């Protein structure tokens, strides 16, 4: 499938920034979060980052610490994620979805079985939190054997040996990070990025604020993606589901807005 | 690029998230250069010696064997300053954070052994030291909380997940992940990603080596078996290196079975778990179906780390190191021997090496035999669990 | 007649009942014998160096005296086999108790730490072991009479008298009068009745002969002090011994202070008491005008004797020696410091000798010493105490 | 005086051996000691042998560590046993009074000055349980200067050389000790002892049955001493004093009974 490329040359006849969301599958539950992912999509995302809770999330902060409890309070395992994975691709045809894995998932059961669970569910990329690239290569072979998009993180110090290298061997689009640290000046690498044919590059971390959407796209970068925000919505409705969506919605079109032309 | 082999055959790596990178080739990069500089070596030989005790006695234990044909000799790790093997590999490493100009240390604990080690170079050499420390072993661990704050050290608990080791061990990775560049991660044991399980092992392998000179002094000849409990790998693979390319030495790990191997309540992954990549490598791991990364049981707190470092994996897989599980009730009996018949109160966690050597005793009396096993503790900070346990019983 | 001194001037001698002297006599002999067997020797040099851990280092701590003249060296005794000085002794008395062919061994206990000591020297040694101590002692010291029992001790408490160590004192002594035939009493300080000040004084004078090398060693010359605490005598004698033919080295022996002097609640009879006869000896005694006997008051459980060795009264009396005291406040400080700044836990019994020296520092920074502090203990036991004094404070 | 000399001399013109109870003053009170001291006296004893209360008597058995302990309970210090020595001697002239002292008590505030304030109540002997005859020398001096005879311990394991110093040293009367241990064939002993002209011997430690006294006598000792025994009545009777002095009575007759012809 090509749903990446589709989208990102049609943001760009439109002059359009993307804005890409993250959520934990399952998180507060399955049904809930079903919900949610589709109050998204209503909304205005172009492509989903959805996480598959893990017990070990070590590269991310507070807030998606406690999507993957609420998560596994929740009794949500892979094999659910995948349903439910299969139930999204069913209801949106076009929309790229990406997962953010760590490596002990997709490794489980075999590495080429998870990416071809994965194409057979509609997935489009894999981003692995905890794989660099020198680890990479069984993980994007299988990946592009089952024609997903293997992705990856250039981080802001990154020197130039790797930009080459991320550029090679990514698809799809690149995670370009704007900070060290865990979930909570880019216009050299944007140039560098586009210098060496990257995959276009989507702004990440910290970003939650319409105003960094567009200070991205002015920056160079194809788009932002943005979770901790997004999570941060959940977590502070719980109590209310109707209100959870309603939030989640303001929130989404006030980013899509400020990605516009 | 890495100067030196991340892999022990399929096991270990790297697998940090991107942003860790360059702290890990830096930490590579400055061990390299810290190997071949003498004026390294002699200060690390200094501390190990006038402020650590190096070295540690080799002890022969006649009472224990008397009767059969074992000669059974017990290396003294347990009067090590601290009490244990872990204050080797922190001297070491807190220089290494020197040396690369660091100012602060960062380190995980489980039972609390190796945040005092941490805290206790720390201070001495003038390093910050925050320690992430598990709730649930925050809760029954207050001594060494107590003492690591004694010490100077910060002490910070982890609540996420089961809170407990390795829980504390991703929170250490995410903040090193912000904060590298100042702080120095003292990894706990011979694991995670490369060069920490080659780091960890040359600055603890003067176990072997002076265990080698001091058994050919006192016997003339190598031992036929060298045993070591297996928590996460540092004792063991301290104790083993120097006799790795003697082929006619055993090298025997030994892993807790808790309640039982059949019983699933056990703490041996590399003898009954399953490989994956977790905390920075791939290696045998407590793990469900599914892959979720589970605890490791075991009587002793110490041997709770629910993976087990590469080298032994591989040592394992090719044949040159074999590794057999010992339960918590036969840990607790040689506990008691030991302090019966030696008068020294070994740790929980050397006591599963004790105990596999008394079996091997035990089980063939007339064999002759010399053993070595690496009394990587003390007890006293067991005396009451086993307190606890006599008396229920 | 004996065959050496048994007066230190006008201290010491041997006031037992008649029935206990043909025992102090054969008990002299065999230690005269024993001094003059190389066998003898080689048997204790090859446990203290194998078993125990000898030598034991000595510990520059460049961070405590920074920014002074000082220079500070402390002698690890906290890193001997056992955690404290008394394990010297104890082996050296066991394998006495051997040469006269006695199969059991009596000790009696304050704090714990002398009946873990003999406790552990008659497991190694095969000796049947009973140990007496005061119930309120026993009352406050588990963990130490659960260890002494793990190594096969039989624990024996008293009730009599004010149930403490000096309760313990007179029962040992009762049951010596009885089965000294085939039971050796381990008196664990260098004092009681002669000949024991004598072969303590000599059974722990390695920590001195170990000293003197080292400091030699690393430094060029003798140290201007010599600092311990003096709790019956056994630790400080032991570091005092090699250096009293070396006039100008200072000898400091600190007694322990307790609420303060003028309060009477202390442990100080040697500056502050009044010469008595007990415990088979003359000399300084804590005792009410009448002439009972009184208990000795500390912070630190292990200074508890009260009274003190009588060759320490004659070194003070001649001039050869110094005594001082430290109070329980200064002793917690100069615990708190060392754990903070070098990352030792001292025993609060050696925190009285390090508070004495870090006085001697302070109160004048700009002058050139050398210091060598006795850090007999180590304060693993301490850490609860010392935890609830800072929770109250 | 010669109160020793002089009773011995009685006796042996009775053909009689000499029988010695032992107590500690003010046990369990001052009053009740100084009555059960007279019941001891109506009752038979020939001589009496006194322990005054100190802290730490570490060469005696559990019964008279009580014994201590009660005097203790009750306040009692060695200037108020000097007082009740002083109205003890006051009501009865010719009795040998011996004390059993531990050696700081006679240490204490100079030696030489426990022993004069021993003559001025009229004491005639002092034992003193801690100091061996190789440490004698300062206590049988200042003895002898006051006029008390200083009493020794003959261990039943005693050598030559021991025998002759204790036949040296002591006077009024050499306590023969019937065994090791703390209070709970002696012929030789005995037999030597008169060869070297040393004070009459009493037989002491564990003689509690009129049939002891008996042997002791026999065997050629001038008599035996009982405390333990003594103090086992008083302890029994603490709850009623008057019962206290009869049994006193009774077995004190008894042991009496037992050293005549
Ligand atoms: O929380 C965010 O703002 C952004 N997160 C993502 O883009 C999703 C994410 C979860 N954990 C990660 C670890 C590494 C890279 C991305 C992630
Ligand atoms: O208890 C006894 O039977 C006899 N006791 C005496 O003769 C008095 C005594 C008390 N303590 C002692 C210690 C040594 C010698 C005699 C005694
Ligand atoms: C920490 C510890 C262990 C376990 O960790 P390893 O790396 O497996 O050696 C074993 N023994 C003792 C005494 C420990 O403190
Ligand atoms: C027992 C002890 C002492 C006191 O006894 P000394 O004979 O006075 O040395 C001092 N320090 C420590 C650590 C002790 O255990
Ligand atoms: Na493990
Ligand atoms: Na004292």
């Amino acid at each position: 499938m090509e749903r990446y490329e589709n989208l990102f040359a049609q943001l760009n006849d439109r002059r359009e920034g993307a804005f890409v969301p993250f959520v934990t599958l399952g998180d507060p539950g399955i049904e809930q979060s079903l919900k949610i992912i589709d109050t998204l999509i209503d909304a205005g995302a172009d492509a989903l980052e959805l996480g598959v809770p893990f017990s070990d999330p070590l590269a991310d902060g507070p807030t998606i610490q406690n999507a993957n409890l609420r998560a596994f309070a929740a009794g949500v395992t892979p094999a659910q994620c995948f349903e439910m994975l299969a139930l999204i691709r069913e209801k949106h045809p076009t929309i790229p979805i990406g997962l953010l894995m760590y490596a002990n998932l997709v490794f489980n059961n075999g590495i080429d079985a998870f990416y071809a669970r994965c194409e057979q569910v509609g997935v489009d990329s894999v981003l692995v939190a905890d794989v660099p690239v020198e680890e990479s290569a069984p993980f994007r072979q299988a990946a592009l054997r089952h024609n997903i998009a293997p992705i990856f993180i250039c981080p802001p110090n990154a020197d130039d040996d790797l930009l080459r290298q991320v550029a090679s061997y990514g698809r799809g689009y690149t995670y370009l990070l704007s900070r060290s640290g865990v979930t909570g000046p880019l216009h050299h690498l944007i140039e560098k990025l586009k210098e060496y044919h990257a995959a276009p590059a989507l702004q990440g971390f910290g970003i939650s604020s319409p105003e960094q959407v567009s200070a991205a796209v002015r920056a160079g970068a194809a788009g932002a993606i943005s979770g901790s925000a997004i999570v941060k919505i959940i977590e502070k409705n719980l109590a209310s589901p109707k209100q959870m969506l309603a939030e989640l919605r303001s929130f989404v079109s006030a980013m899509k807005a400020a990605s516009r032309a | 690029t890495t100067l030196l082999n991340p892999y022990f055959g399929e096991f270990g790596g790297m697998y940090v998230p991107q942003i860790l990178m360059p702290a890990l080739n830096q930490l590579e990069e400055a061990f390299v250069s810290a190997q071949k500089d003498p004026e390294f070596q002699a200060q690390f030989a200094d501390l190990l010696k006038n402020y650590a005790g190096r070295p540690t006695a080799l002890t022969k234990c006649q009472n224990i064997t008397a009767g059969t044909r074992t000669t059974l000799y017990l290396k003294r790790e347990d009067l090590l300053h601290g009490g244990a093997h872990k204050t080797n590999q922190v001297l070491g490493q807190a220089l290494l954070a020197k040396r690369m100009g660091k100012s602060e240390i960062i380190a995980e604990t489980g039972a609390g052994q190796h945040g005092v080690a941490s805290a206790l170079a720390s201070a001495l050499l003038g390093l910050k030291c925050r320690i992430y420390m598990g709730a649930k072993d925050v809760e029954r661990q207050s001594p060494n909380v107590f003492r690591m704050r004694l010490m100077g050290a910060e002490v910070i608990p982890v609540h996420s997940g089961s809170a407990t080791l390795k829980d504390a061990c991703n929170e250490a990775l995410r903040d090193w992940s912000g904060s590298y560049e100042t702080a120095h991660y003292m990894l706990g044991t011979a694991a995670g990603p490369h060069p920490y399980p080659t780091i960890v092992r040359e600055f603890q392998r003067m176990i072997g080596e002076e265990t080698k000179a001091q058994i050919l002094d006192k016997e003339g000849r190598l031992p036929d078996a060298v045993i070591a409990c297996v928590g996460g790998g540092s004792n063991a693979i301290g104790m083993f290196a120097d006799f790795i390319n003697d082929t006619s030495v055993g090298l025997i790990g030994v892993e807790p079975g808790g309640h039982g191997i059949e019983t699933g309540e056990h703490g041996a992954p590399l003898k009954h778990g399953r490989v994956g990549i977790y905390f920075g490598m791939k290696a045998p791991m407590m793990q469900t179906a599914d892959g979720q990364i589970e605890e490791s049981y075991s009587i002793s707190a110490g041997l709770d780390f629910p993976s087990v470092g590469p080298q032994h994996a591989y040592l394992n897989s090719i044949g040159r190191a074999d590794y057999v599980s010992i339960t918590d009730d036969e840990a607790l009996e040689a506990f008691k021997t030991l302090c019966r018949h030696e008068g020294i109160i070994p740790a929980l966690e050397s006591s599963h090496a004790l105990a596999h050597a008394l079996k091997m005793m035990r089980e063939q009396p007339e064999k002759e035999q010399l053993l070595v096993v690496n009394l990587s503790g003390r007890g006293d900070k067991d005396i009451f669990t086993v307190h606890d346990i006599l008396k229920a019983r």
